[PDB]
Formats: C-alpha cells, structure tokens, sequence
C-alpha cells in the first residue's frame, strides 16, 4: 500500500539560528517522492532510524 | 626641465619597484623556514645524511615558494610595461609621422608637431600646439536672404560690428565683404529662423 | 589577524617565516591608489565648473532630461536616478569592517564631485560646443553647431535650416524612448554587475576558507592550543599556518589579474570621454 | 539513533484533509537527546483499549530555505531531477 | 557562553530566537547573536575596534612635525581631534575654505602645509558663460606652446637561476 | 611618529607623502564566561555520612 510522500520528513538539522538564508545540509533526511508504506501487532525493522506518522 | 627636478616621476617608479622587489626576494634567503639555520653547509656539517634531509626539504620548499612568487609578479610588470610600450610606439608613428587630428592625444590644442629624445629607461615627446585667445564677441546670424534668396556662407561664419555684416573664419578673425563667390544660394527666406535683411 | 587573532605562540611561529606579511600589504596599496588615478583619469579633465544658464532656448532640443534638477537628492539628472536604482544610505556610520582582519575603504571622490564634473561636461558641451578642450570656452548658439556638426560628415549645412522641426521632434522623440529602454528591461546594465558579484564571491570563499582542517585535529586555534601540550601542538599550528598563506597568496595574485583589466577597460573609457565627448 | 544517542522530534499540527497526507510543509523540533547507547534494529507499537505510516530514512543533501524568523518555509532535494 | 570563546562587545538585543534555538549565526557563518544560559535573553556581538595607522607629513627637509590618522575606527576611543569619514586625524585644524590640494586622505577630505591643515577639496575656479542666441566670441590672437610627455619603453633584463 | 616612520621606511630622509607604520587593536579589559545551573549533585553523605 504505497502511498507518495510528496513533502513530508524535514527537521532542524542543527541546534543553529539563521534568517533569510539557503542553507546546504548533508544528514539522513526521507527523499522527496518516496514511498510510505501503510499499516493497520506488526512489528517492523529498524534500519538507522524511523519516519512514523499517524492519524 | 634644469631646475624643477621630480618631473620624471614614472621611470623612476619602475625602478624602484624592480630594485625594491629585488631587495626583497635577496632578503628572503635568510629565515629559518622552521629548520635549525638558514645556512645549508652549517646543517650539513653539524648533521648526518640520513637525519639532515628534513631541514633540506624545508628549505628548499620554502625557497621555491618565494622564487616562483616573484616570477610571477615580474610577469604581471612585464604585461604591464608591454601595454605601455604599445601606447608609446602608437604615438609615435601616428604624432611624429604626420598630424592628428584626433582630440587630446598629442597636446592640449591643435596639435602641430612633435619632437622624440631619449631617455633612461624610455622616451619623452616634445609636443607643439596651438591655442586660442584675446576673444572678442559680436552678433551673428544663420543666413542672409537678399532679392528674396537666401545665402549661406561656403566656409566661415557671418558676424557685424554693429553696422556691417561680415564672413569670417571659425579659429581667427578675418573679416570679409560678402560677395557672391563666398556665398551660396538655397531656396526662399520664409522657412528659416533667423534670417536677417542685407 | 587573517591567519591567527590575538595569539602569541603563533605569531612567534608565524615571525620565522620571512617577511610573508610585508608584501602582500604593499600590494593591496598599490591596486589602492590606482583605483584612485583611474577615477582620477576619466572625469577630471575639465578646467573650471562651468553651470547651465536659466535661459532655455536651444532652438526646440529639450535637455531636460540630462540637466541636473536643483530639487534632487543629490544633483542628479533624473536619468541617473533611474541607472541607481538600476543597481544593487552609505553614510550612516563607520562600521565597514568584519571580525577577520577585512577592511573597505572609501573612494577619494565621492559622488556628489562625480556629478558635479559630469553636469560641468555636458554644460560646456551644451553652451560653448568643441571649443572648450583646446583652449577658453566661447559661446555659440546651438542651432549653428548642430549646423557644423552636419557640414562635419559631408551634409551640407542647409539640410538643418530647412527641417529644423522634423530634427528637433526626433531628438526628443529618441530622449523619450531611451527613458522606457532603460526603465522596463534590466539586463542592459550587465557589465557593471559582474564586477560586484565577482568581488563578492571572491571575498566570501577566501573568508569560508578559514574553516578548513587542512590536515590539522581543529579548524580553531584556541582549542588546539589549550588542548594540546606547547612541545607537540607546534606541529598542528604549522599546518594551519600554511594553509592560510596559500589561501592570502592565490586572493592577491587573482586581484592583480582582475585589476589589470580594469585597467585597460578604463584608459578606453578615457579615450572614448576624451575624443567622443570634447570632439567629433 | 546516532552513534549511540537517541534523537526524538515530532509535531502536532491540525491538518484540514481527511484523505491522506496534505501538501504543504511542517518542520520538526527536537525534544530528547539521550545517550543511552543502544544499537537496535526491531522495533514495535503497543496498545490498550489503527493505522500508522512508516519511513525509512536515507542519507541525501538538501537545500533549506529560512525566513526572517528561523524557520523553514521550503527545501529542495539534491540529487532528483 | 557555554564554551565557545570570542572577543568582542556585548549589546542588548531584541530578536526573534525560537525557544529551544540557542545561538543566530550570519550569512559568512560568523556568530552575530548569543542566549545568556542565566535568564534567557537575546545578546547581541559587535567586532572589537581594529585599524591602520598612517602618518601625514610636509616632509623633513621643510618641518618636523606630522599628523597621526587613525583609518576606521569611530574615535571616542584613541589613546586637536578632528572626525571625517575615514578614521579621524590627530594634529590638524579644520578650516571652512577649500583649495585645490596636497596629498589627499580620502573621502573628499585632504591636507597640506600651510601648519599641517585638512579640508575639502576644490574641483576648481567656478565660472558661468554667458549663453544667448545671438552672439558668437571669436578670437583674436593665438599662442604657440611646447607640452613635454614621458613614457616607459623597457626595464632591465634580469636572469635567477636556481641550482 | 616621525621616528617610527624613518624606521620602518629605513631611511633618514621622508618625502611628503602619507606612510603606513602599523595597526591597532582595543584590548579586551577582562573576561566573561557563564554557564548554566549546577543541578543535580551526586549524593555523598550515602557513603561518607553514614
Ligand atoms: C564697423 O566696421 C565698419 C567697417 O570697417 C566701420 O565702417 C567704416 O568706418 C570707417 C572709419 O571708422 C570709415 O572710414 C568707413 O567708410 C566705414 N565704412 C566701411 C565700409 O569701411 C564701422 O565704423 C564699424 N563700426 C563700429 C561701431 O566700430
Ligand atoms: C533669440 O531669442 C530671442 C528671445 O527668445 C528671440 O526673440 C523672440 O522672437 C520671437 C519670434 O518672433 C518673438 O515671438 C518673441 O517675442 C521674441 N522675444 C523677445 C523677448 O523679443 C529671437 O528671435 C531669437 N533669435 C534667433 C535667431 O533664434
Ligand atoms: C526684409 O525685407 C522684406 C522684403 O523687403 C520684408 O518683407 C515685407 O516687406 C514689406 C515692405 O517693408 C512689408 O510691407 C511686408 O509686411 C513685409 N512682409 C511680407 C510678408 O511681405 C521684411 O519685413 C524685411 N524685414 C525682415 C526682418 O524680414
Ligand atoms: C521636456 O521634457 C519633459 C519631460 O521630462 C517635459 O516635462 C513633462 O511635460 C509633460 C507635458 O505636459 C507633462 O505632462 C509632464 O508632467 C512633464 N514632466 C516633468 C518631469 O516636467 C517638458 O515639458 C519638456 N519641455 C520642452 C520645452 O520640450
Ligand atoms: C561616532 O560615535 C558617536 C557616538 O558613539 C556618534 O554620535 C551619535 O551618538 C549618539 C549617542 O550615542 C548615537 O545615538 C548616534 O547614533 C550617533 N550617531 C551616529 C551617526 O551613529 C557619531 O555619529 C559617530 N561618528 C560617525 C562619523 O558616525
Ligand atoms: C516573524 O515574527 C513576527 C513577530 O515578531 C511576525 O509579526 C507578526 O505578524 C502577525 C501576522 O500578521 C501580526 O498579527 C503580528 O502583529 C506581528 N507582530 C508584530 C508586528 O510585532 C512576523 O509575521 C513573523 N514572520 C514570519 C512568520 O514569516
Ligand atoms: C538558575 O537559578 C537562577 C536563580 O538562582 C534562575 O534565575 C531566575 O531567572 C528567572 C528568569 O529566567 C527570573 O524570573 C528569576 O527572578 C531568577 N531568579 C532570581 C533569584 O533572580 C535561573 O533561571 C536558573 N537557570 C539558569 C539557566 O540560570
Ligand atoms: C561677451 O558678451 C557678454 C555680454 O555682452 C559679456 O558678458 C558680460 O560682460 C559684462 C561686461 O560689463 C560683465 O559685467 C558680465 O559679468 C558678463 N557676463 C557674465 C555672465 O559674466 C562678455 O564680457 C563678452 N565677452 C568678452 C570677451 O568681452
Ligand atoms: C598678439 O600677441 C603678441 C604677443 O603676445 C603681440 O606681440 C607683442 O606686441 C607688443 C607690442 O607691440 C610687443 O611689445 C611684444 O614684444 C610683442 N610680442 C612678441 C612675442 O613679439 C601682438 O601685438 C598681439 N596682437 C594683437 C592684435 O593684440
Ligand atoms: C556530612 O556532614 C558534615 C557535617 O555537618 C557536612 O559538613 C558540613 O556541612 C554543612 C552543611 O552543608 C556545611 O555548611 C559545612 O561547611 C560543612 N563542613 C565541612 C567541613 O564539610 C557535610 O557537608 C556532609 N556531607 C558530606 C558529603 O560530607
Ligand atoms: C513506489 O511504488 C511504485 C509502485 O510499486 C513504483 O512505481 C515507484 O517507483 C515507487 N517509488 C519509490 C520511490 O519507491
Ligand atoms: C552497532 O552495531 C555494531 C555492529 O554492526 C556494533 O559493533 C556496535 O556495538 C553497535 N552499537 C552499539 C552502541 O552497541
Ligand atoms: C628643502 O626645501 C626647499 C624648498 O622646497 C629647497 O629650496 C631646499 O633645497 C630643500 N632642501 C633639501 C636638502 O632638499
Ligand atoms: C564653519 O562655519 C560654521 C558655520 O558657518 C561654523 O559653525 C564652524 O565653526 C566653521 N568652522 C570652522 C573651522 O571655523
């Protein structure tokens, strides 16, 4: 049950203020456009960190 | 030229910035670098083959650095003094063969002629020009219809005195008669701003 | 202060490498002061000020576009309101310097003298003609050198005479049109944006430059320093101290490079106000 | 988990869809740092008396965007198109 | 604060910190805002005060005295003090007159010998024509003038080797 | 200032001219370090007052 993930999965990288500014990161982030894979007991694996959403 | 003297100012800039950057990399051979002297035969002497390479090694890296910074400012200088060399050769075939007449490249006026003498390290131009003065100011007029003609001056400019109505060059005053050999016909005085009677 | 702030061990580290300090500075002047004699060379080259007088009868032209307006921020001739503007105050304070040893100075000429040379320019070139380079500025009315300025290229002189009208109206009528061209589109002043991006970017990665290990433990002096033992942690500092000499070095040969052609871009420009502008 | 510290962040905001994940943008603060240093790799939801989406994160490089007052509005991801 | 070291002045200030977000930082990645860890509350780091020194003279053959100018720096902090644009000179007295000028400071302000004076500078003698459009000025009698230019053609030719 | 300048010119003789001699710096006065409360500390009398 894929379902896209069009814009969802971005945090503060760093504990740093900043105005008006592009800032480059490189840190374990969810790729735009991905897949999220719908559940309803189930246990799942845990890679280097999870992404959990919730109604 | 006798008794003012600091009027040859950029020669003597250039050879101060090549005795000054001379003076300098000559001094660079005396430091350290971080080795134990700035001497190689004292090292050489005090230490032993296998233990000796590393004060070597940073002297001659830090010599090399210093070498190859002032080879490439001399480059820069050289383009510069090319450039210079250029504009220099310019003026000379276009000034010294003929006239110009281009605005304020040889002189502040009309140019004439000019004259070359040499110089330590480059050239020095003699430049003669012509400038204007005593001016004196009239009334003028754009063109002279006479017999329901209107004339026009072939080369000059109409002036008067008061009274008369004269034709003179641009640069000097020379004043003559108007006649029909100086002046040249073109349509009717009814079109044109300025026209005078005479 | 580039290389290492307010530190003693490394400036008695950094006071065995030669006299690598002494020659950049000297440089820098150098670029400095010609600068300096480039503005020098392009504007200033006429005697006195000459100004407009009131009277405005110049035959049908319309310079009012180009003449200085008294009720302006600064002097300045509406067009050049609209070349500001174009490009991307100045006096509030003293504060133009960062944390790292990076200072801006001000120009000898500041812009009121610049408007001021260029209004006398254009007046002397309204009201006296060509005959201002050579010698004393002498009054001429306009019309007439339009006239010679016709008789310059072949026409003879009684083309102007006769279609006054039809000249004045196009004169204005390409005054007006200029006004929209520079207005709507942006990318005609291309060649004076390059110039700033290009310095701004080379000031900012030689300032990123600082944090860089360069083969060191720390990018920062201080804890390396009060980390480490004085006899071992020499080691580490002459690695920084390196870096930032190349760093120093490449930024100065660059604005040489760039300056040279500056330069020349400028002895054109002089050339092209010298013969263009007080002649024909 | 990094190199044995437990990272925690979150968000609760109201969302006005009710069919799936809304488009729009939402950062996320962190809350807990504890360096406990356990390395996991099974991990399970428990209950008392639905439907939860899971996603796995991937190292990537992105471009954030700040406004005037230090938080995100928007970021670009690198290496897609 | 919290162990990251500077020098540097310290300024109230009132921006828009988000409470679990410590420190700002600028554009060139350089501390511009700090939060005191004691009450919470926005601080503000300006560069201490840094700059050259230039020292103005009329020359040693004509005096012995000299003006000390201070580049930058806004000086109310300095161990006949005159403020310009850039830095502020020591030595010099401030005059209402304008000459055309010695050897310039910068910012349209520049000094000479007179004893030691710093003014602003004259682009030149002001003077109006008298435009109208009937009346033309010619001259009458001319001058022959002799203009002497310099020019640089080479330098001398140096050769380093390095073995 | 003179002297400073004939020094780092290296020369008995200044023409007129405008000379560089140094750079200054405002020292820092004194020092400020701060750091948050100190909370939370081991007990002590458990092994030592009992
Ligand atoms: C303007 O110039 C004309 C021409 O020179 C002057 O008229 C002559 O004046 C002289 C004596 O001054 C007479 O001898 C001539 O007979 C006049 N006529 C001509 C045709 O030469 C006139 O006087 C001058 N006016 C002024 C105000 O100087
Ligand atoms: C020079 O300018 C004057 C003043 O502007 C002109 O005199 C005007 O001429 C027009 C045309 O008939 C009259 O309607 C005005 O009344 C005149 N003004 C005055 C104050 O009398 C003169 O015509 C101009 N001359 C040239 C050659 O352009
Ligand atoms: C210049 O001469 C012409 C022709 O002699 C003058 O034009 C006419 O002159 C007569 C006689 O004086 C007048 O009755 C007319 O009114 C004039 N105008 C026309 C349209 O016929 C003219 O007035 C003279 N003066 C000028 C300044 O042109
Ligand atoms: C010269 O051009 C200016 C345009 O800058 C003219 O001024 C404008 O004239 C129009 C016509 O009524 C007005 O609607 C504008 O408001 C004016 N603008 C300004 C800034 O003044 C001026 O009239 C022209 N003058 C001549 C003699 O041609
Ligand atoms: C140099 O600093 C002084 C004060 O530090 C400036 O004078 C003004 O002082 C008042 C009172 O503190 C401030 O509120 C103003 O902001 C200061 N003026 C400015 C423009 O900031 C003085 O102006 C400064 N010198 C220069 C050239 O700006
Ligand atoms: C940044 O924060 C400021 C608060 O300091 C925000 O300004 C407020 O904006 C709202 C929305 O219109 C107003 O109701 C408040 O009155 C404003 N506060 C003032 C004027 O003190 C500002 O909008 C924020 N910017 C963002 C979130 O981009
Ligand atoms: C540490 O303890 C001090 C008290 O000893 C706290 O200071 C209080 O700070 C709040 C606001 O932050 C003020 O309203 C109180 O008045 C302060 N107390 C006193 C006695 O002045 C402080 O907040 C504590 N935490 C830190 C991080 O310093
Ligand atoms: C050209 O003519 C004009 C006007 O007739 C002269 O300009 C004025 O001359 C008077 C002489 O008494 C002076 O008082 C005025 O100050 C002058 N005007 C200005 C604006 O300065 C001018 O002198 C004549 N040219 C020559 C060379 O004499
Ligand atoms: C043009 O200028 C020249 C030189 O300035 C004048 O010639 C001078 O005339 C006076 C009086 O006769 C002599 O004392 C000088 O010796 C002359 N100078 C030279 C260099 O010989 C000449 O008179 C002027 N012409 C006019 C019309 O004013
Ligand atoms: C154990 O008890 C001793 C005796 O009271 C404590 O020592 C004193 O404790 C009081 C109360 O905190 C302090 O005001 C005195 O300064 C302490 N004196 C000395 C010499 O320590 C002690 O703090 C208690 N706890 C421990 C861990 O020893
Ligand atoms: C998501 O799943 C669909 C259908 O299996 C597939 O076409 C798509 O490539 C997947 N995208 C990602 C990022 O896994
Ligand atoms: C993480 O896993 C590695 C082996 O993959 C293991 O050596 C390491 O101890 C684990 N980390 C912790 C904190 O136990
Ligand atoms: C000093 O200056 C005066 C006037 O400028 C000059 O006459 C004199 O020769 C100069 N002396 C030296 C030693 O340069
Ligand atoms: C210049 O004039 C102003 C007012 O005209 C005066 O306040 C100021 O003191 C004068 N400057 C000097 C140096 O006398």
């Amino acid at each position: 049950a894929y379902t896209n993930s069009f814009t969802r999965g971005v945090y503060y990288p760093d504990k740093v203020f900043r105005s008006s500014v592009l800032h480059s990161t490189q840190d374990l982030f969810l790729p735009f456009f991905s897949n999220v894979t719908w559940f309803h007991n189930p246990v799942l694996p845990f890679n280097d960190g999870v992404y959990f959403a919730s109604t | 030229l006798s008794s003012t003297a600091s009027a040859l100012g950029k020669l003597q800039d250039v050879v101060n910035q090549n005795a000054q950057a001379l003076n300098t990399l000559v001094k660079q051979l005396s430091s350290n670098f971080g080795a134990i002297s700035s001497v190689l035969n004292d090292i050489l002497a005090r230490l032993d083959p296998p233990e000796a390479e590393v004060q070597i090694d940073r002297l001659i890296t830090g010599r090399l650095q210093s070498l190859q910074t002032y080879v490439t400012q001399q480059l820069i200088r050289a383009a510069e003094i090319r450039a210079s060399a250029n504009l220099a050769a310019t003026k000379m075939s276009e000034c010294v063969l003929g006239q110009s007449k281009r605005v304020d490249f040889c002189g502040k006026g009309y140019h004439l002629m000019s004259f070359p003498q040499s110089a330590p390290h480059g050239v020095v131009f003699l430049h003669v020009t012509y400038v204007p003065a005593q001016e004196k100011n009239f009334t003028t007029a754009p063109a002279i219809c006479h017999d329901g003609k209107a004339h026009f001056p072939r080369e000059g400019v109409f002036v008067s005195n008061g009274t008369h109505w004269f034709v003179t060059q641009r640069n000097f005053y020379e004043p003559q008669i108007i006649t029909t050999h100086n002046t040249f016909v073109s349509g009717n005085c009814d079109v044109v701003i300025g026209i005078v009677n005479n | 202060m580039y290389i290492c702030g307010d530190s003693t061990e490394c400036s008695n580290l950094l006071l065995q490498y030669g006299s690598f300090c002494t020659q950049l500075n000297r440089a820098l002047t150098g670029i400095a002061v010609e600068q300096d004699k480039n503005t020098q060379e392009v504007f200033a080259q006429v005697k006195q000020i000459y100004k407009t007088p009131p009277i405005k009868d110049f035959g049908g032209f319309n310079f009012s576009q180009i003449l200085p307006d008294p009720s302006k921020p600064s002097k300045r001739s509406f067009i050049e309101d609209l070349l500001f503007n174009k490009v991307t105050a100045a006096r509030d304070l003293i504060c133009a310097q960062k944390f790292n040893g990076l200072t801006v100075l001000p120009p000898l000429l500041t812009d009121e003298m610049i408007a001021q040379y260029t209004s006398a320019l254009l007046a002397g070139t309204i009201t006296s003609g060509w005959t201002f380079g050579a010698g004393a500025a002498l009054q001429i009315p306009f019309a007439m050198q339009m006239a010679y300025r016709f008789n310059g290229i072949g026409v003879t002189q009684n083309v102007l005479y006769e279609n006054q009208k039809l000249i004045a109206n196009q004169f204005n009528s390409a005054i007006g049109k200029i006004q929209d061209s520079l207005s709507s589109t942006a990318s005609a002043l291309g060649k004076l944006q390059d110039v700033v991006n290009q310095n701004a970017q080379a000031l900012n990665t030689l300032v990123k430059q600082l944090s860089s290990n360069f083969g060191a433990i720390s990018s920062v002096l201080n804890d390396i320093l009060a980390r480490l033992d004085p006899p071992e942690a020499e080691v580490q500092i002459d690695r920084l101290i390196t870096g930032r000499l190349q760093s120093l070095q490449t930024y100065v040969t660059q604005q040489l490079i760039r300056a040279a052609e500056i330069r020349a871009s400028a002895n054109l420009a002089a050339t092209k106000m010298s013969e263009c502008v007080l002649g024909q | 988990n990094i190199d044995g510290y437990f990272k925690i962040y979150s968000k609760h905001t109201p969302i006005n869809l009710v069919r799936d994940l809304p488009q729009g943008f939402s950062a996320l603060e962190p809350l807990v740092d504890l360096p406990i240093g356990i390395n996991i790799t099974r991990f399970q939801t428990l209950l008392a008396l639905a439907a939860y989406y899971v996603g796995y994160l991937q190292p990537r490089t992105f471009l954030l965007k700040y406004n005037e007052n230090g938080t995100i509005t928007d970021a670009v991801d690198c290496a897609l198109d | 604060f919290n162990g990251l070291t500077g020098t540097g002045v310290l300024t109230e200030s009132n921006k828009k910190f988000l409470p679990f977000q410590q420190f700002g930082r600028d554009i060139d990645d350089t501390t511009d805002a700090v939060r005191d860890p004691q009450t919470l509350e926005i601080l503000d780091i300006t560069p201490c005060s840094f700059g050259g020194v230039s020292v103005i003279t009329p020359g040693t053959n004509t005096s012995n005295q000299v003006a000390v100018l201070y580049q930058g720096v806004n000086c109310t902090e300095v161990p006949n003090v005159f403020q310009t644009r850039a830095g502020c000179l020591i030595g010099a007295e401030h005059v209402n007159n304008s000459y055309e000028c010695d050897i310039p400071i910068g910012a349209g302000i520049c000094a000479s010998y007179q004893s030691i004076i710093a003014y602003t500078m004259s682009l030149g003698a002001e003077n109006s024509v008298a435009y109208s459009n009937n009346s033309i000025a010619i001259p009458i009698n001319f001058t022959i003038s002799v203009t002497t230019e310099i020019l640089p053609v080479s330098m001398t030719k140096t050769s380093v080797d390095c073995t | 200032p003179l002297s400073e300048t004939k020094c780092t010119l290296k020369s008995f003789t200044v023409e007129k001219g405008i000379y560089q001699t140094s750079n200054f710096r405002v020292q820092p006065t004194e020092s400020i370090v701060r750091f948050p409360n100190i909370t939370n500390l081991c007990p002590f009398g458990e092994v030592f007052n009992a």
